[PDB]
């Protein structure tokens, strides 16, 4: 989050906090209550989400689900909308933390390994995770649209 | 490390949970004392040598520890030990910013005990100085942080001895 | 002997700074003839 | 926030190196500006000189920028 | 700044802006209005804010005004005066930038040393920006004044 | 890097006169170009991908660099290129974010000329696909921030040509 | 523990060699001196309590260490502080007699600095007490052991400090 | 360990002074709260079992502690928290009627931090447990003695946490 | 005190405190007000103790104050003086307690030993405390006469 | 000393002590006897000199003894004799040493750090530094002057 | 205080109140939580005022506290302290009534006479009074710093 950043630059200089690191951890707590507010209406809307944005994945990406595809069986397709649920929560954790650290230690570092080990369409997953940035931003006013569009964004552009 | 948001998001992540009400009225009540936190911990930086300067003419110096063959005798030996308590005092303003004490445990008290141990430091007296940094902190911050820097201070006291 | 039942007679240093020391030591440490300003101010505000 | 680029040679003659003793002896390499004076005070110890530096990051009026 | 120290955090890693380093410039450019008025209600106080300040020194330190003090007679008082009359200048600027980066460059790296060498009383100049900053409180909003104090605190911890 | 407010800060103190009232006017622009500026940014990293895709489908492939005699033969190359085009578009969105093209100068457009031409790699089309980048954003990102953001990117063509 | 007798035996029997002339030179060495420590001895065991009188007297007590505050404070803590001198009285006699601090070493200073900084003893306080029994012991047995005696006195407080 | 009585008397024995008007008030503030305490005591005693019951209840069992992988799982498991659980109420029990922390600093929470840690134990676990009993207690002994009971249950919880 | 024994036999048995040790704790609480009454009129008579039962001591035992003694001189007096103060100081603390405990730690263990290493008379000092509890029970009423004498003959048969 | 600084120089280079080096640690040995007299005339005449040295400083530096000055009070001045006292201590360890290294490490690395918290006026110890190199000059010949002065400015020079 | 002396006009005129002096009365005791409150803070911080006051008079004027000086030693010392105890205890005094004739009839009529008897300077005791304002108002609100130092300066004034 915005105080473990700051304060770990901090204890790396080995200096007090600053006045603009002050100024952010100020904002990040006057912000907080609408981070929860919108943390709280994506995990009420959580399957809602994942169901509507494994449609849009499907639709663009045919060939996953065909014979040759990573997610070909409904099994595989299970397992696609789980890693689907996966990162709307890591989505959720983001948003609540004001930042990507939470996000970036559980679900990045790492993840293009995984997925070239399970032989998975990166690019497909990144479509996923925009189908849900739509799912998502369609429930939400456009300030806190926005703010969850950042993170998605930040998930599209980590997996890649 | 961790802050109390950070531990709350961990605390879930290894349950594989969705945050629920109980993890908002955490964040909550973090959120609730997130002003006063920053207050403080600008008082602090900007009065930090005073209350080292303060702890120590309370707690350490006209002791043994200042005398011939005392632990903090030479001017050496002064600084390294003004110099402890500093290392205390910014990591206890870091601690109390974050709201919890993993940067405690990570950073000051993972083996500074067998430290003092092997180089002969007392770690009593070091307490005493921590304790005694511990009141001129909250006297200088005022009723509002002065608990919560407080628990802080004796956090690493409990974990020094 | 053979009433009495065996009780804990001794401590290490490290296990008796596990019971006492937490808060440190609040006693300062005195010397015999240092030169201390310590309680001068309290005497001098009594006597006024 | 700069580098100066700089080159320069450094012979070593108190030891002599017997292996590869050509790309640590001649070289041409950006160097921070709060690093270049250690860097350089290297050269001028052992032995060697400083054939050129140039400014190229910065503007050579400082003040706000510097810092890095 | 603000602005430059988000794009080198962010550039160091060599990866884009994180959502939480977006909000943070947001909310700055939000509240830079307010920073504003604070810079020109300082500017047009800055003298009276001087000279109340090197009154309240002058009175806690004698010692600065004295026969073996730094500054005795007059050119020496009108040279602390215009040192101070630079810091208001600097806390200005921090105040405008939202951040201690321009502060930092121009009047606290290596003014250890150059006050080492000008022999003058390091904690008598920040009992000068401490008077400065109690000056500055009496014409500000409680808010605004707050938001000034910050940057006061930041220059008297630096001068420590 | 010098942004607006840094390099405002900078004609002052250069000069030693306090902030004006044209200062506080140019401030007051900046500060109203804010929002707008963020928005930009985030449609462009969230984007970042499909530029270059549309800029290599544009300028790039299925010419004569595509193929056996060119630059951008070899994967690593192309790799290479692309990588350089993805530098382009962040220190371009880190200029506009800034308002200053100090940024530009200092990390990308220093040096760049002296390097491309010892590699060999061509410059013409450089300049082209960053060009395409540039109308790429310009379907991307909203009018509003259509013309700052084309100034920064021919910034870049104009310091490599 | 060990003596310069068996010190010398050890000292040769690790690396298999016979008594050679060395050896016998340090072996009448100590045997020469023999007598002097003997008497030394005797003198230190008759006048044993007047001396931790003077050295308490001279070092201690009649100063803050014996008011309240000081660790000298309390009749428990007046007759374990004698009891300490008393320690290190005894166990110098027996270094003196043995011509070697290797009793010292194994066992007055293992531990000794740690567990007086656990329970909070002067260190410094203690090695001034030291140092007057010391000066009241050569005092007491005169040139012919003053040096032998001082040498061990001078052991452990260096130990100690 | 020591209780409000035997602290002042302490506080001033360190200091070699007559008990005063403060000491006096501090004595008789503590005397006048002497029945509430030892009513609080025997409800307490007479409810220990049926409060770690509801404890357990509403804070540990019907989770993933009592599952398998939990660490409460397993009836040697379940027993050994269970006495923890007696152990901590004890201990709370004497706290309160003694008005002093100073026995759950000797002999509870020295080095269980520690054994947790090395045991596996969770710690934000047993601090919800203790809550648990806080508030169950809280609930039997009434408004009189409520807050009196509830800070050492706090005290025990920070001294974990 | 009491609360201690009372808590530390319990929790040295491992259990819960008896209704005897109940008993034994409300007493004491009930009895506070006129222990603490009868601490209080010692702390205020401790003058004319004090000196009261140093001129019966010397009246006593005139060799103790001659040349020989161990309290021959201004000084040496003074010293006994004190040392008798800080016998009705544990007394006093012993009283409030309610039991001898305080007095034990601070000025019994060890008593033999510190005095025979300054080599004063044990049977002197013993006899200067039964002075000093002559004259406080002479400005006492019976119960609380009775009272302080209990603590001072427990130092008397201690220190023996 | 001047065999410490020596041998260990010799043997950071894995050779035997160099034939330049079997000669000014002789000179040293030689002019050993000199240095302990020295030393021995120094040690003597300790309390004359810390007393007219403290002198001499408190009528050059009369603020330092003020209601404001850091030494205000008997025992304040007290502790600044005895400073004094240290000081010459630790030069007559040098000149017996015949090199700085051993007041090198006893009382000037960190004495910067210790002065600023205790907010004493180095350059006033540095004066009373001065005036005892003056009385100790005034009670020594020309050459072993100058030899126990080169010292004493080398204190002088180190506070600085 | 305001009753008196509305009463005292009243009964000089033989009349009862007028509705003036009806609405003086109650808004004096409209004020009387506030006016308690100051007084509440300046006793609870009485002896760091004095301390305070005293060092600040003795840095500004130290010929007092010399040789030659009226308050030399510290049976001297202390008695200036404890005047200006007293005139602190009148200040409060004057707070809490809301005027000035408890100041008046116990510590400024007659005060030149007593202090030439006594042949102190009654302009360093008005200065040390100023201090006592300063530090006072160091620890008070903005109203209530005015509101304490409109007594603070009657008594200087009246010291004159
Ligand atoms: C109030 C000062 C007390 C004191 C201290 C003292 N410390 C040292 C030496 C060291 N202190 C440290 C400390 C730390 N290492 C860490 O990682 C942290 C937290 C991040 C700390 C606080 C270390 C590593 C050393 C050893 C290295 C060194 O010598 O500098 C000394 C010097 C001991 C010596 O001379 O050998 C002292 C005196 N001494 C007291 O008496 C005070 C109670
Ligand atoms: C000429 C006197 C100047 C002066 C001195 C001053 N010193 C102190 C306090 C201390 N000084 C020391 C010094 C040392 N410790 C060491 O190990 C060494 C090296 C040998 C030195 C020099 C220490 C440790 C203290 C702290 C107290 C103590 O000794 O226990 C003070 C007191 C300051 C206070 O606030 O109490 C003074 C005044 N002051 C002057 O004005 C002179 C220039
Ligand atoms: C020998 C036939 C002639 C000669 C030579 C000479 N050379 C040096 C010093 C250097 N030689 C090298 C060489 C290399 N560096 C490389 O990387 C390679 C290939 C991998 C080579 C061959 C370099 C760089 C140095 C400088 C650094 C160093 O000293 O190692 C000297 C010493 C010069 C001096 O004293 O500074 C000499 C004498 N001298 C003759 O007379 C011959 C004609
Ligand atoms: C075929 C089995 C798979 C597949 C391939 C595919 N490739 C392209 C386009 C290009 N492929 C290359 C390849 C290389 N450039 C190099 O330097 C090397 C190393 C020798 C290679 C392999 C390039 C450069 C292009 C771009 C066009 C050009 O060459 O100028 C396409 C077309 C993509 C498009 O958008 O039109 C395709 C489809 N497709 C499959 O389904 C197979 C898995
Ligand atoms: C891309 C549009 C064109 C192209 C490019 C190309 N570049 C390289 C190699 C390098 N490019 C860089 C660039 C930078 N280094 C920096 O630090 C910055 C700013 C932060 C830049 C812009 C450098 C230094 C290299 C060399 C090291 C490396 O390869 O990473 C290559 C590879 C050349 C080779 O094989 O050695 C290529 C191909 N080529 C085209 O055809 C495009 C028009
Ligand atoms: C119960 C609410 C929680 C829990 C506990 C748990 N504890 C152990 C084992 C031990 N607990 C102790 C405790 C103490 N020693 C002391 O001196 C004191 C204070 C006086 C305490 C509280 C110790 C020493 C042990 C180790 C020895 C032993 O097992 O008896 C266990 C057993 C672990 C194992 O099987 O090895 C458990 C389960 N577990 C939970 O889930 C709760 C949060
Ligand atoms: C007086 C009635 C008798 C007497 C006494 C006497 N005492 C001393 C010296 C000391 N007495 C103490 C006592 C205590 N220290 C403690 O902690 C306690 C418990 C509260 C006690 C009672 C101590 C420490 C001393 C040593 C000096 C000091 O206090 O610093 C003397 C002086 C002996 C000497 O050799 O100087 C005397 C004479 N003498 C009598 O004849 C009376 C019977």
């Amino acid at each position: 989050s915005v105080l473990t950043k700051a304060i770990v630059n901090a204890d790396a200089e080995a200096r007090y906090l600053s006045p603009g690191e002050l100024d952010r951890i100020k904002s990040f707590v006057a912000s907080g209550e609408r981070r929860l507010r919108i943390a709280q209406t994506l995990t009420e809307a959580r399957e809602r989400i994942v169901k509507q944005a494994g449609d849009q994945l499907f639709q663009i990406r045919p060939d996953v689900v065909s014979p040759g595809g990573n997610a070909y069986g409904e099994k595989m397709t299970a397992l696609c909308l789980r890693d689907l649920d996966y990162y709307l929560r890591l989505v959720t954790y983001g948003i609540v933390a004001g930042d990507v650290t939470p996000i970036e230690e559980i679900g990045i570092i790492g993840v293009k390994e995984m997925y070239n080990s399970l032989q998975t369409p990166i690019p497909a997953v990144a479509e996923g995770v925009r189908a849900m940035k739509n799912v998502a931003t369609s429930l939400l006013s456009g300030d806190d649209a926005a703010e969850a569009g950042f993170y998605f964004d930040y998930l599209v552009g980590a997996m890649q | 490390m961790q802050d109390a948001i950070t531990a709350v998001i961990n605390n879930y992540d290894v349950q594989g949970k969705y945050l629920d009400g109980a993890a908002l009225d955490k964040l909550k009540a973090y959120f609730t004392t997130g002003a006063v936190r920053v207050r403080a911990a600008a008082v602090i930086s900007s009065n930090a040598t005073t209350i080292i300067k303060e702890a120590a003419a309370k707690a350490l110096i006209y002791s043994d520890l200042t005398r011939p063959g005392g632990n903090m005798y030479t001017t050496r030996r002064y600084a390294a030990c003004i110099r402890d308590m500093d290392y205390f005092l910014r990591y206890a303003t870091y601690a109390m910013l974050a709201g919890d004490p993993s940067i405690l445990d990570e950073r000051v008290l993972n083996g500074l005990k067998e430290t003092y141990n092997s180089l002969g430091v007392p770690i009593a007296a070091t307490v005493g100085g921590i304790q005694a940094m511990k009141e001129v902190v909250g006297g200088l911050v005022g009723p509002d942080a002065a608990k919560e820097a407080s628990i802080y201070f004796d956090y690493l006291s409990s974990g020094l001895s | 002997g053979e009433d009495v039942l065996p009780y804990e007679r001794y401590l290490t240093p490290a296990g008796l700074s596990l019971r006492k020391g937490r808060f440190g030591s609040s006693d300062v440490l005195t010397t015999p003839g240092g030169i201390t300003p310590r309680g001068d101010a309290a005497r001098m505000m009594d006597k006024i | 926030s700069r580098y100066f680029k700089v080159t320069a040679c450094i012979p070593s003659l108190k030891r002599v190196r017997t292996g590869r003793e050509l790309q640590n002896t001649f070289f041409t390499k950006l160097v921070p500006y709060e690093n270049w004076f250690t860097e350089q005070q290297r050269i001028q110890k052992a032995g060697g000189k400083v054939l050129s530096v140039k400014l190229f990051t910065g503007v050579q009026g400082a003040n706000t920028g510097v810092g890095a």
